[PDB]
């Protein structure tokens, strides 16, 4: 049962880290080697690109950490906890910067003729990445690997005075990671939406659809995550506390993060694979 | 370093002319080029003067958007040669006279000066150089097609035309005329406007032409499409 | 082309000064722009370099610190700002124009000349006569040696040849050993084997009277040499 | 008019006419003989060794 | 009659060609078909030119054989250093819509020229140190088309007017104008002893011309459509051309006729420009699909192709002493191939 559970966990891991791979690598491969990074869309998707594959590396640590113990030591431990700290973090940021950009694109296209350079775009893209990386060293440095049974875990080990600090993880994971970023990023859209309703053009009802496809993924993918981690965070400062209900969310909080990240897939797809730029990289590509 | 201190002079003053190319090409990127075209007396002039040798150009900037406007209409050449010199322009400013219908091009009686107008637009609108370039339609001489229409039927010039001799009727019949010669109907749009010479908001609907133009393409960048 | 240069004056020991070169007549931004020291009784020696647009800043080891050069490309003005100065200093300063492009002229226009009074690895260029009688309508032959070879792997060696009339700025002869300057009469002519050079004027007018210096461009610390002084 | 313009074209007709001309086999024979003779000095006919070539 | 005058002219046609036909004895094919061919040849690029942000329409090579001038429609003028990929000069231009670039043999000017019907000249070398317009070149009524100097102070341009001209700078006027073109000349190419220069048009001709007199000594023909490029034979009796009807032609002045086409079937696209190499064995033509095809000028075979840009390599050269090779493309790139 829980061995069954466990090679399931490992396989849908496996999965993902292959088709993300693949994905990401493409994209990379047609943004920095095959052609030029144009604009600043193309600046985003190679940092997004860059970011979803980070994330994607820390993949088989988790597979070989689900199938045996935490082997290969402590200074891992902790340079893959910031890969994936780091990682959703500079997904989310990369994500919201790239729904502020569309809407300066769409409603001020006369300001962004003259906000929208490859420079501003690079300063953003290496905020982004230091933001990330100045929201993740406590957590970098929090991890440690302890032997429970003979068993090495890397995992968030602290004591009892330093439990508290958990709890800052997940509202950190929720503010920083849900609340702030979609606040920006649903007020963008939702206002792209409505200037592209009042235009007369024949892109407008593509770009409608895309617009949806992107905001219902992005809901998809980090509101059930996040509301996961609120309730385990509310049964942490036992609010609603039982071993059933712990059960229960270990459970939610396994199929959540499943489906949050398969957005290391997806998203490639979305943001880049459909629509007629990469399309006809693609085909250049495939006509060499 | 292997290089001399005159080479590494040379070196620096490459990148310094490198930076300079670099400014001017990000000005240029932020300008708005656009190509004007007209058959014969067709109000280009007009619409020339109310915004402010082989290629006449004119500068202005309205609402904080540089505008690159260029005529062509001094060329008196093949046009295929050169017309791929204007494959990029954000828009094709296309001028056409309402009150050309009942007037006979000066040379020879068999073409009708529309007919012609419409013949430049076909070639203009579905040459291969222009694919994704969006026309804005300026009809001029609304005061004289007003007057001409009620002394000279639309069916000189068109025939088929079986309609009111009221200025609406002929100026959308002329229109739809006008925009059923876009083939690739889905890669382009066409924005007409009624002008004349008394009109004062024809730069507005430049503005908001290449407003929607501007949009389009930062969606075709963006991956929107 | 001129080039006036301001400053100067008596200087106490110890004390600083500013010296401002003026430019008109020629696009300054574009110019590289150097600094050169003549002492009273003795010959030329490169003080400081500045770069068009400021990229790069060199000084000789004697002014290095105490001494920093600055330009002003708006206002066409190009300042020496000198402090601590010694009697090593007491001199006339000279603001030269280098330009620097495949082909292109360095040290190609000098200025008159300001004059500075303090109160009470490098490459070694040799002329060895340093004074020679001379006839007109003759040829004479200048020589200059170099402590290392002047040419490089590109094929171009650097050795520049200038003359400085009696009581006139320094004017360029030949630029890279062979190619003869903007408005210098024909009959000089330079050559060299990379290691000794000689410059070689076929006839001799009354024009032709003054010191001629060779200097390298290999290694930014450029060393004049002593001079050879024609008098009649 | 365009009689003038006619007549000067007849003319210059009547001069292009009258130019000599040597047989093909001749001028084939020339370019032939040229381009064997300066075959040598051709870089891109036949490549120079790379420590000639400046472009490296 | 005006009649009589057309069968006069129709007359003096058939002349024409009954003696051209009388002078082809014996093709080039069969001369030279004893000849060991070329063989393939491959190319690297040894030095790409970056800088330009819009198509590169010309591009010119200097005697000295290592700077070229480069013409772009984003409005500037670059001179550079192929040795080392450095910008001598960066020249703006007040019209972008350049469609032709030339560098004087004494290298001291560049002439560039466009859709304004202006040929402007610059003084490279001054005292003040900046590139300047030293002439405004005016009297044409079409676009410039292309400009090849004769020296310091002649220069013969090329219009859409139909008619080519030459110039004399220091007073700005035109010293001879050449009319014979009924379409519009799109190149020129100098003899190397510059006495004569032949002119490609619209019209599918090609005129050599004798720049002393102003007459037309000989008129070419033979294509089907636009001649886009032409190019002199290195020894002056023989030049090539280029159209858009995907041939190139090679013609010999004094059998007045054309000797053999430089055709493929899988080749659709229109020769933009056209090149000879030192010898005169290589013919360098630069095609509209992305491609410059290096050819046999004896045998039709084709050498190598020389593949490398994204857009339209719009223009062509060799350098005077043969060793490179380089293509300007509407890709906004300049590479150097050997
Ligand atoms: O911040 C305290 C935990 O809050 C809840 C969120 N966790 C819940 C448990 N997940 C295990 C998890 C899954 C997938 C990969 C993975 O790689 C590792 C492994 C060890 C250290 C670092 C990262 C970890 C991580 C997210």
């Amino acid at each position: 049962i829980q061995t069954n559970g466990k090679l399931l966990l490992a396989v849908f891991y496996c999965l993902l880290f292959v088709f993300s791979l693949l994905g990401n690598s493409l994209v990379i491969l047609v943004l920095v080697v095959c052609k030029k990074l144009r604009s600043i869309t193309d600046v985003y998707l190679l940092n997004l690109a860059l970011s979803d594959l980070l994330f994607v590396f820390s993949f088989p640590f988790q597979t070989y950490y689900l199938l045996d113990q935490w082997v290969f030591g402590t200074v891992m431990c902790k340079v893959v906890s910031g890969f994936y700290y780091i990682g959703f973090y500079s997904s989310m940021f990369f994500i919201t910067l790239m729904s502020v950009d569309r809407y300066l694109a769409v409603v001020h296209a006369v300001y962004a003729l003259k906000v929208r350079t490859i420079r501003m775009g690079t300063t953003l893209c290496l905020a982004v990445w230091l933001t990330a990386i100045m929201a993740t060293i406590p957590l970098l440095v929090f991890y440690q690997v302890a032997s429970e049974d003979g068993v090495l875990q890397c995992y968030s080990f602290y004591n009892q005075q330093t439990l508290k600090w958990k709890i800052f993880t997940n509202f950190k994971m929720n503010i920083l990671g849900l609340l702030i970023p979609f606040t920006i990023f649903m007020f963008c859209y939702i206002k792209i939406l409505h200037q592209l309703k009042r235009c007369q053009n024949h892109n407008k009802t593509k770009a409608i659809r895309l617009v949806l496809i992107v905001v219902i993924a992005s809901l998809l993918f980090w509101v059930p995550f996040n509301v996961v981690l609120f309730l385990t965070s509310l049964h942490s400062m036992h609010i609603l506390d039982g071993c059933s209900i712990s059960q229960q969310l270990t459970y939610a909080t396994h199929v959540t993060e499943i489906i949050s990240f398969t957005h290391c897939c997806v998203n490639p797809v979305i943001y880049a694979f459909v629509g007629e730029k990469f399309k006809k990289h693609l085909s250049e590509i495939f006509q060499k | 370093c292997t290089l001399s201190a005159e080479d590494k002079a040379a070196v620096e003053r490459s990148k310094m002319i490198d930076r300079n190319l670099r400014e001017d090409g990000e000005k240029a990127a932020r300008e708005v080029k656009l190509l004007l075209l007209g058959a014969g007396e067709s109000g280009k002039n007009t619409i020339v003067k109310q915004m402010k040798t082989g290629i006449v150009e004119t500068h202005f900037t309205f609402k904080d958007l540089h505008f690159k406007m260029f005529d062509v209409g001094a060329q008196r050449s093949e046009r295929k040669k050169w017309i791929h010199c204007f494959e990029g322009v954000t828009a094709i400013i296309f001028c056409v006279a309402l009150s050309d219908y009942d007037l006979v091009l000066a040379e020879d009686e068999e073409m009708n000066r529309m007919h012609e107008s419409m013949k430049l637009f076909d070639s203009i609108c579905n040459n291969k150089w222009f694919t994704d370039t969006s026309i804005i339609l300026f009809l001029n001489k609304k005061d004289l097609f007003e007057e001409k229409i009620k002394k000279s039927p639309l069916t000189i010039c068109y025939p088929e035309y079986a309609g009111s001799n009221t200025y609406e009727e002929a100026a959308a019949y002329i229109q739809c005329q006008f925009e059923d010669l876009n083939k690739r109907k889905d890669t382009k749009e066409i924005y007409t406007h009624f002008t004349c010479s008394t009109d004062t908001k024809n730069v507005q609907f430049v503005f908001d032409a290449v407003t929607d133009v501007i949009i389009k393409n930062n969606l075709k960048d963006c991956g929107l499409f | 082309v001129q080039l006036v240069e301001s400053g100067g004056g008596l200087v106490q020991p110890g004390g600083s000064r500013k010296l401002s070169c003026s430019a008109s007549g020629f696009a300054f931004s574009s110019f590289g722009m150097h600094w050169v020291r003549q002492a009273p009784e003795k010959g030329l020696e490169w003080v400081a370099y500045i770069s068009s647009g400021s990229g790069t800043i060199y000084y000789a080891d004697t002014v290095k610190g105490r001494f920093t050069i600055s330009r002003d490309d708006p206002k066409n003005t190009l300042f020496l700002q000198m402090t601590s100065l010694r009697s090593e200093d007491t001199a006339m300063y000279y603001c030269v124009r280098s330009i620097y492009y495949y082909g292109s002229s360095p040290f190609d226009f000098w200025g008159q000349g300001t004059t500075l009074t303090v109160s009470s690895s490098d490459i070694v260029m040799t002329q060895a006569t340093s004074s020679v009688p001379v006839t007109p309508g003759e040829s004479v032959s200048i020589s200059c040696r170099s402590s290392k070879s002047l040419l490089h792997s590109n094929g171009n060696t650097y050795l520049y040849w200038f003359l400085q009339r009696p009581g006139q700025s320094p004017q360029l002869l030949i630029y890279r050993m062979s190619n003869l300057a903007s408005g210098v009469p024909d009959r000089f002519s330079g050559s060299g084997s990379g290691t000794a050079f000689t410059l070689t004027i076929s006839r001799l007018e009354a024009e032709d009277v003054g010191v001629y210096y060779c200097m390298q461009h290999l290694e930014y610390p450029l060393t004049f040499g002593a001079g050879t002084k024609l008098e009649l | 008019a365009s009689i003038a313009q006619a007549r000067k074209l007849v003319e210059q007709l009547k001069m292009e006419a009258n130019i000599d001309r040597i047989k093909v086999s001749k001028a084939a024979a020339d370019l032939m003989a040229y381009c064997e003779a300066h075959a040598k000095e051709d870089p891109l006919l036949t490549p120079v060794p790379a420590s000639e070539n400046p472009f490296r | 009659e005006l009649d009589q005058l057309r069968q006069e002219a129709e007359q003096l046609k058939n002349q024409i060609r009954d003696a051209r036909k009388a002078c082809a004895d014996a093709t080039l094919s069969q001369i030279t078909n004893n000849i060991d061919p070329v063989g393939r040849i491959q190319m690297r690029t040894r030095r790409t030119l970056r800088g330009h942000l819009a198509k590169i329409y010309a591009m010119h090579w200097g005697t000295d054989s290592r700077l070229l001038v480069s013409a772009s429609q984003d409005g500037k003028l670059i001179i550079w250093d192929s040795y080392t990929t450095n910008k001598v000069h960066a020249i703006p231009l007040r019209s972008s819509w350049v469609m032709t670039c030339a560098y004087a043999p004494s290298g001291n000017y560049v002439a560039c020229g466009g859709l304004d019907n202006i040929c402007s000249i610059y003084n490279l070398k001054t005292r003040e140190g900046n590139v300047r317009v030293s002439r405004e070149l005016a009297g044409h009524t079409g676009y410039l088309s292309c400009c090849r100097f004769l020296d310091d102070n002649q220069i013969v341009t090329s219009s859409g007017d139909t008619t080519c001209a030459l110039w004399d700078i220091e007073t700005g006027q035109q010293t001879t104008t050449f009319t014979g073109h009924t379409g519009d000349v799109m190149s020129l190419s100098l003899a190397p002893d510059t006495r004569l220069f032949v002119s490609g048009a619209c019209d599918a001709s090609a005129k050599l011309w004798d720049v002393r007199e102003g007459m037309c000594r000989q008129t070419f023909t033979g294509h089907e459509s636009d001649i886009n490029a032409i190019c002199f034979f290195p020894n002056g009796n023989a030049f090539a051309t280029g159209s858009d009807d995907a041939t190139c032609r090679l013609f010999d002045l004094r059998a007045d006729q054309e000797l053999m086409t430089y055709s493929h079937d899988n080749i659709i696209c229109g020769i933009t420009s056209v090149s000879f190499s030192k010898s005169g064995r290589l013919l360098l033509a630069g095609y509209d699909d992305f491609n410059c095809n290096v050819w046999d000028a004896l045998k039709a075979d084709r050498a190598g192709v020389l593949a490398g840009h994204d857009n339209r390599v719009s223009c062509l050269g060799v350098t005077d002493d043969g060793m490179a090779v380089a293509t300007g493309s509407w890709d906004s790139f300049l590479k150097i191939w050997n």
